C-alpha cells in the first residue's frame, strides 16, 4: 500500500501504459513526481499514435520519368549504339 | 531471372515490320500475311508464348503479420511468469522446517 | 461437484488431444488456389500437403515445399517442422496422462498441479502454432475445419487447465482442514 | 528458335516461299552512317541486295520506309526506361 | 482496420491471459490475491478496454502478466486508431467476360464491332458470344447514344469504344476509361481505291505528324 | 456504494469520458452491461478521434 | 577553364530531438521533488 521500490516500479509502469493505479502519490514530493511522469506519459503515448497514424496514412496513398533522367547525372543512361531509339533521340525535337 | 524493372510511361508510339527491299515481289503477300496472322490471334498467342508462358518472375486492414511481434511477446511473457511462480512455489515448499 | 469434476476434466483432455492430433494429421487447414502436384486450381492445403481438388487430376498431391535475412529463415524453419503444434500436442499427451495418474498414488495431490500447468502450456504453444502458421501463409483464401479443430482444442485445453488447478486448490483446502 | 523463328515459319506458309535465316553479319539494326551514307545492319543488308526480306524487331521509322518497305506493324511498342531494381519485420510496431 | 485473424488471435490471447493469470494468482497454497478465473477475466476486459482496474495484481507474476497484457493492449488499441485514421484520410478489364451482371457492348456498326465478330482471342471470342445475343440489344446507333446508356445505368453497363473517344472522360459530368487498350490501331485518310488524291494526301498527313500540327490538334 | 439509479449514471457517464471507475459490477449481469458499454465507448471515442 | 577547372564544390520515425523537451521537464520534476523532500 506504500511506496518500496517494487510498487515505485510497479506504479511508473502502471502510468506509461495508461493503465490506472491501485495507488497512488499522498505527499507532495511523491505528487511532483507523479504528475511530470503522467506528463510525459501523455505527450509520448499521444506521439507514438499519432506518428503511427502519419506511418499508415502516407503509405496509403531512384528514377520515375525521362524527366527524370533528363534533370540528373549521377545515374547514366544510354541506348543501343545502332538503332532506331538512339536515332529517336538524336533528332527529336523534344526539349527533354 | 535474376528478375532484378521497367519504369514510368513509353516515351513514343510505333510498331516493328516486316521489312523488304523497295520494290519487292513479296511487298503484299507478305503485307497481307502479318494482317491474317493479327486478325487471327496468332501474334498475342507468340508475343505470350514468348514473353509470358515461360515468365521467371510471373488490402487496406492491418495484417496479423503487422503486429505478430507483439504477441510473441505476450505469449512469452506468460512463459516467464508460469515459470517464476513455479519458481517461487518450488522453493517455499522446500524452505518447510524438516 | 468432486467426482463428475474428474469425469470432465478427463473427456475434456482426451477431446483436447484427439482434436490437435486430427488438425495435425488432416490437411484442410486452407482453402487456397495454386498448383497441385508438379493450371491454377483450388486445393485443400494442409500443416504438410497442399492437396488438389477440383482440377484435372484432383486428388493427387504433395508435400508442400516451404523453402523458396535470418528473420526469414528462422520463422520459415519454425513452419517447416510444426515443432509448435507438435509440442501442443505432446503436452496435451502429457497433461492426459498425469491426470490418469492422478487416480494411482492418489494424496500426492501435486501431480494435478502439473497437469494443468500442462494443459495451460499446451493451449500457449498452440496459439504460437496458430500465429506462426499465418504469418508464413502471408508469404483469396479461406480456412478449413482443421484449422478450427485446432482453435477448439486450444479452448478446451485451457478449460480443462482451470479446472485442474481448481481440483488442486480445492484438495488443499481439504487438507488444510 | 523465338518470338520472330515462329513468325518467319508463319509468312513463310502464307505467302508461298521457301526461306533461309541469316543473322546479320554486323549485329545491327539499321542506321545510314552520317558521313559515308552507307546503310548498315538489316536495312543495309535489303538496300544492297544480301538480303530479300527482314523478319525482326525492326522500328517502322521514315528514314528506313524511305529507303525499304514495311508491312503494317505486327507488334505495337514504345521506347521504355530499363532500370535495376516487403515482408513488416516481427518487431516492426518499434518504427 | 485490422484483419480477422487480428481479432481472431486477439481472442485468443484474451482467454490465455485470464486462465494464466488465474493460474499463477491463486495456485501455491502458500497464497491462500482475489483473481478467481471470472475476476481473471473481468480484469483482462477492462484492461484491454482501457477502463477502470478496481483491483491489481500484487505479486510478482501476477504483475508480469499485467504488464505484457497492458503493453499488448497498448500497442493493438494505438494501432486499431491509426489505422482508422488512415482509413478516413485517404471492372478492370476479361473481367467483363467473367461476369453477367454488368452489361456491355459496343457501336452497331463499327470496326468495334468487327473486332470482336472476327476475333479468334477467347476472351474477345465469349464477349462476342455474350454480345451478339444479349437482349436486350447492347448494340448502340451512336457514340453519344453509348455514352448515355453508359451514364444512365448506374454502373450495371460498360460500353467498348476506341481510346481516343473514351475525350469523355475530360467531358462533364462521371465516365472512366479502365484497363488497357485490347488492341493497337491507327486512324488514316481515306480514298476511293486509285484515286489521284492519294499520294499528295499520304504526304501531307505525314508532313503535319512531323511538324507537331496532329499533336497540337488533338491537344 | 453499490449501483443505484445516481451511481450507475455516474458509473457510465466516467465510462464513456474513458475516466476509470470509483466502483465496477461485481454480477454477471452488471458486468455484461458494463462490458458492452466500455466498447461501445472505445468505438465511439476511437472513431471521433 | 572558368567553370569546373577551377570549381571549389568538388515519413521517417520520430527522433530523440522532437521530444528531448519533454525529457528536460521530466528530469527538472525529479531534481524538484528531491529538493522539497529534502527540505522537509
Ligand atoms: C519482463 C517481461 C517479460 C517479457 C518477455 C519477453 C519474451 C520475448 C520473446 C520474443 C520472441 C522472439 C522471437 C523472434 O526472434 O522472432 C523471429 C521470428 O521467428 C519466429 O517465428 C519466432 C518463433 C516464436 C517465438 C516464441 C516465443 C524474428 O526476430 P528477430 O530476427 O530477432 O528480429 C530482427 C529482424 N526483424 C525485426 C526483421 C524480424
Ligand atoms: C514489476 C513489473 C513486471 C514486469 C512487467 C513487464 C511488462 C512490460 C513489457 C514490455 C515489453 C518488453 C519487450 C519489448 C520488445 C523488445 C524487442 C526488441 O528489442 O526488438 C529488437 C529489434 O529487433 C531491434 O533491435
Ligand atoms: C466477464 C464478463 C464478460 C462481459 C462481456 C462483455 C462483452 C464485450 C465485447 C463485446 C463485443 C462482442 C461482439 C462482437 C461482434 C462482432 C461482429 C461479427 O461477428 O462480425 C460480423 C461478420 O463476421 C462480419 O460481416
Ligand atoms: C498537486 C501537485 C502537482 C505537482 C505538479 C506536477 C507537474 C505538472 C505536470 C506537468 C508540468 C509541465 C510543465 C510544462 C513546462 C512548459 C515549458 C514551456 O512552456 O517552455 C516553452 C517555451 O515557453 C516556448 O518558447
Ligand atoms: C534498478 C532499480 C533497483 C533494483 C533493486 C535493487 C535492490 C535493493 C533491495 C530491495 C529489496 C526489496 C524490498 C522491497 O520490496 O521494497
Ligand atoms: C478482449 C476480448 C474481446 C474484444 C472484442 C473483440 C471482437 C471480436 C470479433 C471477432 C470476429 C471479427 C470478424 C471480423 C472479420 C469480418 O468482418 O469478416
Amino acid at each position: 500500500n506504500e511506496f518500496g521500490i517494487f510498487n515505485s516500479l510497479w506504479f511508473s509502469l502502471g502510468a506509461f501504459m495508461r493503465q490506472g493505479c491501485d495507488i497512488s502519490p499522498r505527499s507532495l514530493s511523491g505528487r511532483i513526481v507523479g504528475g511530470v511522469w503522467w506528463f510525459f506519459t501523455l505527450i509520448i503515448i499521444s506521439s507514438y499514435t499519432a506518428n503511427l497514424a502519419a506511418f499508415l496514412t502516407v503509405e496509403r496513398m531512384p528514377i520515375e520519368s525521362a524527366e527524370d533522367l533528363s534533370k540528373q547525372t549521377e545515374i547514366a543512361y544510354g541506348t543501343l549504339d545502332s538503332g532506331s531509339t538512339k536515332e529517336f533521340f538524336r533528332r527529336s525535337k523534344i526539349a527533354v | 531471372k535474376p528478375c532484378d524493372m521497367k519504369v514510368g510511361g513509353n516515351l513514343d508510339s510505333k510498331g516493328y515490320g516486316i521489312a523488304t527491299p523497295k520494290g519487292s515481289s513479296l511487298r503484299t503477300p507478305v503485307n497481307l500475311a502479318v494482317l491474317k496472322l493479327s486478325e487471327q490471334g496468332v501474334l498475342d498467342k507468340l508475343k505470350n508464348k514468348w514473353w509470358y508462358d515461360k515468365g521467371e518472375c510471373g488490402t487496406s486492414a492491418l495484417s496479423l503479420s503487422n503486429v505478430a511481434g507483439v504477441f510473441y511477446i505476450l505469449v512469452g511473457g506468460l512463459g516467464l511468469a508460469m515459470l517464476v511462480a513455479l519458481i517461487e512455489f518450488c522453493y517455499k515448499s522446500r524452505a518447510e522446517a524438516k | 461437484d468432486r467426482g463428475v469434476q474428474m469425469l470432465l476434466t478427463t473427456v475434456g483432455a482426451f477431446a483436447a488431444f484427439s482434436l490437435m492430433t486430427i488438425a495435425v494429421g488432416t490437411d484442410y487447414w486452407l482453402y487456397s488456389r495454386g498448383v497441385c502436384k508438379t493450371e491454377e486450381v483450388m486445393t485443400h492445403s494442409g500443416l504438410w500437403r497442399t492437396c488438389c481438388l477440383e482440377g484435372n487430376f484432383k486428388g493427387l498431391c504433395k508435400q508442400i515445399d516451404h523453402f523458396p535475412d535470418t528473420a526469414e529463415y528462422f520463422l520459415r524453419a519454425v513452419r517447416a517442422s510444426s515443432i509448435f503444434p507438435i509440442l501442443s500436442v505432446i503436452l496435451l499427451f502429457m497433461g492426459g496422462l498425469c491426470i490418469a495418474a492422478s487416480e494411482f498414488y492418489k494424496t500426492r495431490h501435486n501431480i494435478i498441479l502439473s497437469a494443468g500447468i500442462f494443459f495451460v502450456s499446451a493451449g500457449l504453444s498452440n496459439i504460437i502454432g496458430i500465429i506462426v502458421y499465418i504469418s508464413a501463409n502471408a508469404g483469396s483464401y479461406s480456412y478449413g475445419w482443421s484449422f478450427y479443430f485446432g482453435a477448439l482444442s486450444f479452448i478446451i485445453a485451457e478449460m480443462v487447465g482451470v479446472l485442474a488447478v481448481h481440483m488442486f486448490i480445492d484438495r488443499h483446502k481439504q487438507l488444510t482442514a | 528458335e523465338g518470338y520472330c523463328v515462329d513468325l518467319a515459319a508463319e509468312i513463310a506458309k502464307h505467302c508461298g516461299f521457301k526461306y533461309k535465316l541469316t543473322i546479320v553479319g554486323d549485329g545491327k539494326y539499321g542506321a545510314r552512317d552520317a558521313d559515308t551514307k552507307i546503310w548498315n545492319g538489316m536495312v543495309g543488308e535489303l538496300v544492297y541486295g544480301k538480303a530479300d526480306i527482314a523478319i525482326a524487331p525492326l522500328t517502322i521509322t521514315l528514314v528506313r520506309e524511305e529507303v525499304i518497305d514495311f508491312s503494317k506493324p505486327f507488334m505495337s511498342l514504345g521506347i521504355s526506361i530499363m532500370i535495376k531494381k516487403s515482408k513488416p519485420g516481427v518487431f516492426s510496431f518499434l518504427d | 482496420p485490422l484483419a480477422y485473424e487480428i481479432w481472431m488471435c486477439i481472442v485468443f490471447a484474451y482467454i490465455g491471459v485470464s486462465v494464466v493469470l488465474f493460474l499463477v494468482s491463486r495456485f501455491s497454497p502458500y497464497e491462500w490475491n482475489e483473481f478467481g478465473i471470472f475476476n481473471s477475466l473481468w480484469f483482462s476486459l477492462g484492461a484491454f478496454m482501457r477502463q477502470g482496474c478496481d483491483i491489481s495484481p500484487r505479486s510478482l507474476s501476477g504483475r508480469i502478466v499485467g504488464g505484457v497484457w497492458w503493453f499488448f493492449t497498448l500497442i493493438i488499441i494505438s494501432s486499431y486508431t491509426a489505422n482508422l485514421a488512415a482509413f478516413l484520410t485517404v471492372i478492370e478489364s476479361e473481367d467483363l467476360s467473367k461476369q453477367t451482371e454488368i452489361a456491355y457492348g459496343t457501336l452497331d456498326s463499327g470496326s468495334t464491332k468487327e473486332f470482336f465478330r472476327r476475333s479468334k482471342i477467347a476472351v474477345f471470342d465469349k464477349m462476342w458470344t455474350y454480345m451478339r445475343s444479349a437482349e436486350p440489344s447492347v448494340f448502340v446507333r451512336t457514340t453519344a447514344e453509348g455514352v448515355a446508356r453508359v451514364r444512365k445505368s448506374k454502373g450495371k453497363y460498360a460500353y467498348l469504344l476506341e481510346s481516343t473517344m473514351n475525350y469523355i472522360e475530360q467531358r462533364k459530368p462521371d465516365t472512366m476509361k479502365v484497363g488497357g487498350n485490347l488492341d493497337s490501331k491507327g486512324y488514316g485518310i481515306a480514298t476511293p481505291k486509285g484515286s489521284s488524291l492519294r499520294t499528295p494526301v499520304n504526304l501531307a498527313v505525314l508532313k503535319l505528324s512531323e511538324q507537331g500540327v496532329l499533336d497540337k490538334l488533338k491537344n
